[PDB]
DNA sequence: TTTGAAAAGCAAGCATAAAAGATCTAAACATAAAATCTGTA
């Protein structure tokens, strides 16, 4: 039979459509689920990317440093840590269902803050003071599909593999119907929470009114980036089962960053490592060299980092950029390769802060050719002459060619005449654009400093400044031959 | 270490083909385009590049007979691996289908599936895919070339097989799009008359001087017989270079439509006679002549559809306006001025049903009972039903179109060239209307 | 030197190495010796030539194409759209720019 | 036979209706692998 078209890419996976309404004959049917051997938890890839070492690498003074301040390696969050312990330990101990909204700006220790909790109490379950539960993390950013949620929490409590919706009813049977003496609690963890939203706000609403269940013993800890997210995207019965007490985490101020900062660097700083003069390693405690980050340097870039964000990432990442400028000097005077004091300065700091401010834009454009420039100042012109912040390249290609004709007793226009239409050759007649005109627009459209319009006729069609106009000013009246005229 | 051919009036463009396409894949770009209009001898060109050097690997392909980016996928895999296949025929290899590739990313994939299992060959290798005509593909947008050109980064750098691409286009702004990926770019002019009149006289004299019309008529009545044929090619050229510009094919085909009528018209006298030949069959090379019912209700209803789309509906009364009045009352008073312009060369308005049905009552042909007017009954309607259905009339919609709403209007769609005729098989005075406008 | 005027003349319109080695590539390539390859480094000639290729389908090279016929007409919808207001024009209009063209110069 | 004067005409102004189309979205039409059903052996 002849297909009109075909799929030949279909891959589908191994789930099963019957939902957990339909195990059992009954509800007395249902045994205690905690003693089921696929139910509630009970990797192959980590030797993959194993090889074999046959070399032996240097691990210079700041080496340690630049490893340790990475975010893989909880002071300053002790009244928020407090609260989602002690509802959640609540939650647990009376067999409950709860809802714990956390909402912040990224890198101010949100998940760190609920990961750490759970961690604590499992190990509190672990000393049979309240009753075991099983921890789930849902990431709405780690999913292809939104409904995978759905997927992923069912085979986190039974172990079975099913589609979206039959795994959507199974879990609506498991918190309602089922007793609490035959289930064991979940505390799950809901991370990127917007992610999870979508048209019909379905996922949401099971999520959170499984909460309101009697028999569910379900614990959702919500992670959100705004406060204002259940009335600004969600409906009012969303919004009212989250619940009116709400857990924002603040920005860190200057003396938290500069706290986790020097938790970081407790061991390292002022200590001396064991320094090979010959290759460069060094060993914490040949060379007795005394390493240092100066505290003046971490109180600046946490003012910084804390006025702009207080995001822990970004302190925790100017400390390790600093230090790998500070390590890249080293290592140029030293000679050292990759097989008495060493400071991370208070400068290397400032050069980290700022090479993320320094706007390469005006600097871009000064390293242009002449009729890249010329382009951008005739374009100039036009918005100085009509106002407008639109203008046709008709109009752009007749004003360079007024600029060209007009100060023509230049020296520089005397030179460059001839190259710019007919490229310095008798034999080619004269060009009614430039030379490189289509290569010098096309440049500038992929920079992202000009916009142009969707047309097929090239007179008619608009181009606007993507970039501001005083950064273009400056960069046009650098350069000596445009700011003579 | 390459054959350069030699072509008429391409030697530019055949040296640059000799110097960018090589057997040796290290001195050979992953790209390269030829860029001309339609006519200018990118196709014969390359045709005779690839034939002078038959150790060039190449596969063609017409991205116009494939339309969308999915066939030509799809065909690119499966000329790959018949071209593959025909050269080594000793090598043993699985047979990917072509259907399975549907993104970019499943023709990289079948590409490195397809050169992993050639690796026995000894030497590396080029294989020439030409894309004559990727401008042409009905379906185009300004991202397709963009996965063409990177797409050579996504195959294997080692491998025996390294795929060229090899593009033919037409129009020089899809070109100018792409200009700061700073491709090789072969260009194509076009041709002047006298290199047109060459290529013609050296590609048709043998194709005119074997036709079998001459053949049977120099019987009925080689060096002279070219002659005349060039001659014949000379005169088609210089009567019509200024209706065909400097296009091959449109005098190609002016050559076909007029040779045998220009074969029938010698004689024993005009045969040694180029003038006398010429004034003998002198009505071919003045004209170019490259050319190929309906009811009185819709007729008089096309008449009444231009009038209304091409006057004013203010100065209806002072044109059409023929009864006494019982009830006093002054007419239209008609146009003061004429027109700068005339209307009929813009674009035709708008106008309402009760407008059309008035105007086609009062210049439709023609006692106490008998009420001569002609009424709109069920014909005028079933007639005019079939113009809108035709498309002689049209709407402001044209899809899920409401026939009864008032907002709908009519114009007419028919031009005044055709308008014209029609109205000459009436014998209605149409040119009346618009003498006394403009 | 002409590689120093070319060289120059890429700077100041072009800045790109890659254009200049498209260039560059077809003089090498096309030297059948090697004196023919010093005079072509010398004189530069094939990149005159290569230039002017480069803008043969331009709008000069097209409109330096086109035939008497072709140019009339398109002289004619060039004054009929300088005329207009938004610079639209038909067939028409330019028929008729054309026809009082040429009986003005008949 | 004049007269003139209210009806008709023309152009500028400007608010607004509408044509064209860009962008999108639902609905019919279409295919397909895995699971589930089902009628016997
Ligand atoms: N109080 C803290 N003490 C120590 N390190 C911290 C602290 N808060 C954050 N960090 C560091 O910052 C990293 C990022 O924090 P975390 O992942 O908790 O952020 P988040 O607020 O959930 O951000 P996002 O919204 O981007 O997910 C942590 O892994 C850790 O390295
Ligand atoms: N230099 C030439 N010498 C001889 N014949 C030529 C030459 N150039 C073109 N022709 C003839 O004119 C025909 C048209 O040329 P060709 O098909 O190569 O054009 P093209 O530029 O590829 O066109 P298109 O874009 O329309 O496909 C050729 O098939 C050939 O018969
Ligand atoms: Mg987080
Ligand atoms: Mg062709």
């Amino acid at each position: 039979v002849i297909r009109k078209f075909t799929k030949k890419n279909v891959a589908r996976a191994k789930k099963k459509y019957t939902p957990f309404s339909k195990r059992f004959k009954s509800i007395a049917a249902i045994p205690d689920l905690t003693s089921l051997p696929e139910f509630y938890g009970n990797s192959r890839f980590e030797n993959k990317l194993k090889t074999t070492q046959k070399h032996q690498i240097v691990e210079t003074i700041f080496s340690k440093v630049k490893k340790q301040l990475n975010s893989s390696y909880l002071p300053a969050r002790e009244n928020e840590f407090a609260s989602i312990y002690l509802s959640a330990y609540s939650a647990i101990e009376s067999d409950s269902a709860t809802t714990i909204y956390v909402a912040g700006t990224p890198g101010v220790g949100k998940t760190l803050t609920v990961r750490e909790v759970v961690k604590e109490l499992l190990s509190s379950s672990a000393q049979r003071e309240i009753p075991d539960f099983l921890y789930v993390e849902i990431n709405g950013l780690k999913m292809v599909k939104p409904t995978d949620c759905y997927e992923t929490l069912w085979n986190k409590v039974s172990g079975e593999r099913l589609t979206w919706a039959a795994s959507m009813e199974s879990l609506e049977f498991y918190f309602k119907r089922v007793p609490k003496n035959k289930k064991k609690t979940i505390v799950v963890l809901l991370d990127e929470l917007d992610a999870m939203v979508t048209k019909s706000q379905d996922i949401m609403y099971n999520f959170f009114n499984w909460t309101t269940y009697e028999n569910a013993k379900l614990i959702v800890i919500a992670v959100a980036n705004t406060m204002d997210l259940p009335e600004r995207q969600l409906g009012n019965k969303i919004t009212s089962r989250i619940g009116f007490t709400r857990i924002m985490f603040t920005g860190y101020t200057h003396e938290e960053l500069k706290n986790i900062i020097d938790l970081r660097l407790k061991g390292l700083n002022d200590s001396f490592f064991y320094v090979d003069t010959k290759t460069g390693n060094a060993i914490l405690i040949v060379r007795k060299v005394r390493l240092r980050m100066s505290a003046d340097a971490i109180e600046i870039a946490s003012r910084k980092v804390a006025s702009v964000s207080g995001d822990a990432r970004r302190a925790l990442k100017v400390c390790k950029r600093a230090a790998e400028i500070a390590e890249k000097h080293y290592m140029a005077k030293h000679g050292y390769g990759y097989d008495g004091v060493q400071t991370v300065h208070i400068t290397h700091v400032m050069k980290a802060l700022n090479e993320t401010l320094n706007s390469h834009v005006i600097t871009f454009m000064t390293r242009l050719s002449f009729t890249a420039k010329l382009f951008i100042y005739a374009l100039l012109n036009l918005m100085k002459k009509n106002g407008s912040q639109e203008q046709e390249l008709g109009d752009i290609v007749d004003e360079i060619k007024l600029l060209i004709e007009v100060n023509g007793s230049n020296k520089f226009v005397m030179e460059i005449a001839k190259t710019l239409f007919q490229q310095g050759s008798d034999n080619i007649s004269e060009q009614l654009r430039i030379i490189s005109w289509d290569f010098v627009l096309n440049q500038l459209l992929d920079a992202g400093i000009l916009f142009k319009q969707t047309m097929k006729n090239d007179r008619i069609c608009c181009v606007k400044l993507n970039i501001s106009v005083e950064e273009a000013k400056r960069a046009m009246n650098e350069d000596e031959t445009l700011r003579n005229l | 270490n390459v054959t350069t051919p030699e072509v008429a009036f391409r030697e530019y463009q055949t040296n640059c083909l000799a110097s960018y396409i090589s057997a040796d894949p290290d001195i050979t770009p992953s790209n390269l385009i030829l860029q001309g209009y339609s006519g200018t001898g990118k196709t014969y060109t390359l045709k005779k590049y690839f034939n002078a050097n038959p150790n060039l690997h190449a596969v063609w392909l017409e991205p116009v007979e494939l339309v969308s980016w999915k066939p030509l996928l799809q065909a690119i895999a499966r000329t790959v691996q018949y071209k593959l296949k025909t050269l080594y025929p000793n090598i043993p290899t699985t047979d990917y289908d072509p259907l399975q590739v549907e993104e970019p990313f499943l023709l990289v994939k079948t590409l490195h599936n397809i050169f992993v299992q050639y690796e026995s060959l000894q030497e590396k290798t080029c294989l020439f895919l030409i894309l004559d005509g990727f401008d042409s593909l009905q379906d185009l947008d300004a991202a397709l070339f963009n996965k063409y050109i990177k797409l050579n980064e996504l195959l294997p750098k080692d491998s025996k097989i390294n795929i060229k691409f090899i593009y033919t286009m037409l129009e020089t702004s899809f070109l100018q799009r792409y200009s700061t990926h700073c491709i090789p770019t072969v260009m194509f002019p076009r041709y002047n008359v006298d290199e047109v009149s060459t290529i013609l006289v050296m590609s048709r004299c043998g194709e005119l001087m074997e036709d079998s019309c001459l053949r049977k008529r120099i019987i009925e009545e080689d060096d002279q017989f070219q002659n005349v044929a060039a001659n014949f090619i000379h005169l088609i050229v210089q009567a019509f270079h200024s209706y065909t510009g400097n296009d091959i094919f449109a005098l190609n085909d002016l050559i076909d439509f007029k040779w045998p009528k220009y074969v029938s018209r010698i004689t024993k006298e005009n045969i040694f006679e180029p003038l006398a030949l010429y004034k003998s069959a002198i009505k071919l090379f003045l004209s170019t002549d490259d050319n190929l019912d309906l009811s009185i209700i819709s007729k008089y209803l096309l008449i009444a559809s231009y009038i209304c789309s091409y006057l004013e509906p203010r100065y209806d009364a002072s044109i059409f306006s023929r009864k006494t009045r019982i009830i006093q009352g002054r007419a239209a008073y008609g146009r003061r001025k004429k027109k700068e312009v005339n209307p009929r060369y813009l674009q035709p308005s708008l106008f309402a049903i009760e407008r059309l049905l008035a105007i086609f009552q009062a210049i439709f042909p023609i006692a106490l009972r008998e009420e001569s007017l002609m009424k709109a009954n069920i014909e005028v309607f079933q007639n005019l039903s079939e113009l809108h259905t035709l498309k002689l009339i049209a709407t402001t919609m044209n899809k899920n179109i409401d026939y009864l709403s008032p907002k709908v209007r009519w114009k007419v769609n028919v031009p005044w060239e055709i308008i014209k005729e029609i109205s000459e098989s009436v014998h209605f005075n149409i040119s009346d209307y618009f003498s006394d406008i403009h | 030197s002409n590689l120093n005027r070319h060289i120059r003349m890429n700077f100041e319109t072009f800045r790109s190495l890659p254009t200049l080695k498209n260039s560059i590539i077809p003089l090498v390539a096309t030297s059948k010796n090697f004196g023919s390859l010093c005079t072509a480094i010398k004189s530069c000639s094939f990149l005159d030539i290569y230039n002017k290729n480069q803008l043969s389908n331009n709008l000069t090279g097209r409109l330096q194409s086109l035939s008497d016929l072709e140019l009339a007409i398109l002289i004619s919808a060039a004054r009929v759209a300088l005329r207009a207001k938004d610079g639209s024009f038909n067939f028409n209009l330019a028929y008729a720019e054309y026809e009082k063209m040429i009986k003005a110069i008949n």
